[PDB]
RNA sequence: AGAGGGCGUGAAACCGUUAAGAGGUAAACGGGUGGGGUCCGCGCAGUCCGCCCGGAGGAUUCAACCCGGCGGCGGGUCCG
RNA sequence: GGCGACGUCGGCUACCCACCCGACCCGUCUUGAAACACGGACCAAGGAGUCUAACACGUGCGCGAGUCGGGGGCUCGCAC
């Protein structure tokens, strides 16, 4: 009645189910990869206050 | 009495809506951030037999 | 959604966002299209050029199916008939050209347009123009005509 | 008062999208942790890409991409388009190439599939290349709207060419004065 | 659930029919119930209720095994009175205060011709809704 | 003071003083409530010395000491014991209120789960008997 | 894609020996913005004219 | 989809409360009671909670399963623990960072678990 | 009846009364302190609270270690 | 480091009063209003940029060389 995305709807003339902008959603995962973080600088983690 | 009242949506929006409101009818945090009490319930599509 | 308007706003002010010179009455300049000659006529030329005048033969009572006739030029022609003909069109069989006719399409006449691939083709039509059957002819198609 | 003069303290660009879509903002996540800690200069450009409005991201189709990459050099990069990939019926043969693009069209990615190619959305792109490596960012005709063939200096000045907007094409249609030097003038 | 198209469910046009009544409606919306040693003699829930009825209040002020006959049932302000329940007034004159036939059991029903042929066609209407039961 | 919060700074306001209409001295018509002067003449409004003052985002607070109350808590109306418990990791940091509608019997109650979970209420003592 | 089995719970509680595959609806973008956008729009088709 | 179950819930949801101030998330199972990506009990693979014992007396840890979602009758497994204070909690935090299950929110399990332990002392 | 026959609630303008304060530059207001007053909070030279350690006696039982035992975490031939 | 109990300590608001300094009455048209320019005795409630059509441009969403059922039609007789 909605169809997968190999097969569309049957008994709905037209319509197959509609396509997705992300694939892996979950971004905790794709930013712990080994292929992003091979890649960046190192954070920067001192906070340089104002000095008198 | 002329003011319009009636709103169209074309209707692979509506087809989309209604994709999106299933969806989040199985994930268990949805639906139960929506307030139903579903603890104790088992697997989230509940299915029971067409006997029913 | 009077909520996210511009009058909620602009409510305290004493203007409404109008001025206190001006201040919007009712119609200051001429109602509608007033003055089109005489004090807007700056704004006649320069952005409607051609607007007063006749132009033309008058001719009374036309019927809009007389003068119909739609257009496909050779960059589109193909995709009226499957994708899997052409493919098969030109798998060393000789030269047996499929037939693609727009009148049964929804088309009268078949105008000029480049790349036409390089197939021979027959193509039913009511009309043609010139450019567009010496691309035909040129890709060893055949340009048949239809009453 | 110092005189340092004013307007030059604000700038009107878009630090993030006006769109509600929780799939957008999840790839706008991913791209300014990339584009503040990478040092790459393609993901800045795809990041401010991202906010861009519906019209200021043009469809791309398919024979724009195919186009483009015909040139020397673009034989075995990706194709990056932020924004759709539609596709022509003037091509009538697809290379294989690698796209990379928001919402790839219905009829657009069966001809990619078919020539045997892959589709990738920007999160696989962003595991795949994370610099930005090896990639051909496109963009469609951002002036091939309707619209901007209605701008320029007026329909009624010398040489305007700016189409007027009259309500319906055809004879007496502002055609009259101004338009032929019989009538009146002509500009 | 009211399905039935032709029947009222808003507030305005139901209260209106009620305090404009007719006085043969006004009969039957001034019902009160049986006692449970009664309704089970006679297998029927409620009865509206006449003039010589021994009877009994349920709630109230006034109430508590205090079985007493009707003597005067206003339709129009929807009171019965109880020879028993009653209230001095400040001339000393006792005067009978006014309850509601829904606040009341009858515990005595006075029979007549009518009321063998009202109670019978009451009772006989209960059995087919048991038939129904196949 | 029952609990003590956390650090509790010097609590610097700017004005005690409650910003009040222009002219609302002169008639009762007016509420005391601000309005911007928006006449084309006022003396309020051109800022002239010596007349009342009109606010502006200079006056405002100390973000860190911002909705601090003089106890040092900053308040979080509840109306019922379970959303007493929400305030369980807050305890030391902002303090509870009972909303004016809840009734003595309740009222009652949630004060003494307060004692337990040792969260400050501002008003323990409302509506005994 | 992935697409697990759901367990048919019987009239009684307990589970069945069906199980039905998880169809493809329920691996749909969740949009909430359409959602909104829809659930406005078609509680507006609902309504008498006002009381002019 | 631990974000995308977060950007429906995290505005426009219930067991989300805003009053004049703080925005506060009282969840089911939420250790320090913010709205937090972190400290939400619902939108996790690996979740850590700590209630009050039922009869008054000790701690109760609900972790969850991972053995499956989708399932919730199944998916939480508790433990009562009712020890002499330190031992208790110490007994919880080798629960959270033995395991490599969560050690994000491992004080605030014990900051949670100390203040309701003292919540029953009288 | 603080619901007493145009009677639910009973605002303001206005007026009576009592209380307090004051009064030849009409009153009113801004800013700054002061004096009185109503009232609150603390409770009144009686205020700190929880952390660890060493002191003083008391009162109980685990911990460490092992065994029984169920339940979860993570890795593995992807074995079924 | 020092100081203080049953009347004292602290506190502030739409409390009252005092004093020094500053201070003409709002709205409005206007080059210019405290104006010998007009409106306003006072209070309460009411009270003024709406809705429909057309168009332009920006923005958001769905599909995308296409897009769109709005007009009808179908679905057991269904509160919503
Ligand atoms: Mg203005
Ligand atoms: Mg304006
Ligand atoms: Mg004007
Ligand atoms: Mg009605
Ligand atoms: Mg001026
Ligand atoms: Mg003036």
């Amino acid at each position: 009645l909605y169809g997968t995305w190999r097969k569309a709807a049957s008994l709905k003339s037209n319509y197959n189910l509609p396509m997705h902008k992300m694939i892996n959603t979950d971004l905790s995962r794709i930013l712990k990869s080994p292929e992003i973080q091979r890649a960046l600088r190192a954070p920067r983690k001192k906070i340089h206050r104002r000095v008198l | 009495t002329w003011r319009r009242w009636h709103r169209r949506v074309n209707t692979t929006q509506k087809r989309y809506a209604i994709c999106s409101a299933l969806a989040a009818s199985a994930l268990p945090a949805l639906v139960m951030s929506k307030g139903h009490r579903i603890e104790e319930v088992p697997e989230l599509p509940l299915v029971v037999e067409d006997k029913v | 959604p009077s909520r996210l308007r511009k009058t909620r706003k602009l409510r305290g002010h004493v203007s409404h966002g109008h001025g206190r010179i001006g201040k919007h009455r009712k119609h200051p300049g001429g109602r509608g299209n007033a003055g089109g000659l005489h004090h807007h006529r700056i704004n006649f030329d320069k952005y409607h050029p051609g607007y007063f005048g006749k132009v033309g033969m008058k001719h009374y009572h036309l019927k809009r199916n007389q003068s119909f006739c739609p257009t496909v030029n050779l960059d589109k022609l193909w995709t009226l008939v499957s994708e899997q003909t052409r493919v098969n069109a030109a798998k060393n069989k000789t030269g047996a050209a499929p037939i693609i006719d727009v009148v049964r399409s929804g088309y009268y006449k078949v105008l000029g347009k480049g790349k036409l691939p390089k197939q021979p083709v027959i193509v039913k039509a009511k009309f043609f123009s010139r450019r567009a059957e010496e691309k035909i002819k040129s890709v060893g198609g055949a340009c048949v005509l239809v009453a | 008062g110092v005189d340092i003069r004013h307007n030059k303290d604000r700038k009107v660009r878009r630090k993030e999208p006006k769109s509600q879509d929780i799939y957008l903002r999840l790839l706008v996540k991913l791209y300014r942790f990339l584009a503040r800690r990478t040092n790459s200069t393609f993901n800045q450009v795809v990041l401010k890409r991202l906010f861009m409005s519906r019209t200021n991201r043009p469809p791309l189709s398919l024979s724009r991409m195919i186009r483009k990459m015909k040139l020397p050099g673009r034989e075995n990069k990706t194709a990056v388009v932020v924004g759709t990939i539609t596709d022509d019926v003037r091509v009538q043969e697809v290379p294989k190439l690698k796209v990379c693009a928001l919402r790839v069209t219905s009829r657009a990615r069966s001809r990619i599939l078919r020539a045997g190619g892959k589709i990738l959305t920007f999160d696989q792109l962003a595991l795949d290349s994370p610099k930005g490596c090896g990639t051909v960012l496109l963009s469609g005709p951002r002036k091939g709207r309707e619209v901007y063939r209605h701008f320029g200096k007026a329909p009624g000045t010398p040489h305007s060419h700016t189409k007027p907007y009259v309500r319906s094409k055809g004879r007496k249609f502002e055609r009259a004065r101004g338009r032929r030097a019989s009538r009146g003038y002509k500009n | 659930m009211k399905f039935n198209p032709f029947v009222t469910s808003d507030r305005s046009k139901n209260r209106k029919r009620h305090f404009n009544a007719p006085s043969h409606i006004r009969r039957k919306i001034m019902s009160s119930p049986l006692s449970k040693e009664l309704r089970q003699k006679y297998n029927v829930r409620s009865m509206p209720i006449r003039k010589d009825d021994e009877v009994q209040v349920v709630r109230g002020h006034y109430k508590g095994q205090q079985i007493g006959k009707v003597v005067q049932v206003y339709r129009k302000k929807y009171v019965i009175y109880i020879e028993r329940v009653q209230r001095e007034k400040a001339n000393g004159t006792t005067v009978h205060v006014g309850i509601h036939p829904s606040k009341v059991v009858i515990t005595r029903l006075k029979l007549d011709k009518d009321r063998k042929k009202i109670l019978e066609r009451k009772a006989k209407s209960r059995q087919v809704g048991k038939e129904k039961g196949k | 003071a029952a609990l003590r919060p956390l650090v509790k700074p010097k609590i610097v306001k700017k004005r005690t003083k409650k910003f009040i209409r222009h002219q609302s001295d002169r008639y009762v018509k007016i509420k005391r409530n601000w309005r911007k002067p928006r006449g084309i003449d006022n003396r309020v409004r051109r800022r002239f010395k010596g007349q009342i003052l009109m606010p502006n985002i200079g006056y405002g607070s100390n973000k860190k000491t911002k909705h601090m109350l003089p106890s040092g808590f900053r308040k979080f109306l509840v109306h019922n014991v379970k959303e007493l418990e929400v305030l369980l990791m807050c305890n030391k940091s902002y303090c509870a209120e009972i909303a004016h509608n809840v009734s003595s019997k309740n009222r009652k109650a949630i004060v003494e789960r307060a004692a337990q979970l040792a969260i400050r209420v501002t008003n323990p003592n409302a509506r005994l008997r | 894609c992935a697409r697990p089995l759901i367990s048919v719970y019987s009239e009684k509680g307990e589970s069945s020996g069906k199980n039905v595959t998880l169809p493809a609806v329920f691996k749909a973008p969740i949009r909430p913005d359409i959602v909104n956008f829809v659930h406005t729009n078609l509680r507006k088709n609902n309504r008498q004219p006002y009381a002019v | 989809s631990a974000h995308l179950q977060w950007m429906v819930v995290r505005n426009c949801s219930s067991f989300l409360i805003k009053r004049n101030k703080q925005t506060y998330s009282t969840e089911p199972n939420n250790l320090k009671a913010r709205n937090s990506f972190r400290y939400n009990g619902l939108i996790h693979r690996k979740t850590v909670g700590v209630e009050p014992a039922a009869d008054g007396k000790g701690v109760v840890v609900v972790i969850k399963r991972r053995s499956g979602q989708r399932k919730p009758a199944t998916s939480y497994v508790r433990t009562t623990i009712n020890k002499n204070a330190r031992a208790t909690l110490s007994s919880i935090r080798h629960m959270i960072r033995k395991n490599k299950y969560r050690p994000d929110l491992r004080m605030a399990a014990i900051r949670r678990a100390s203040a309701i332990l003292r919540s029953q002392k009288p």
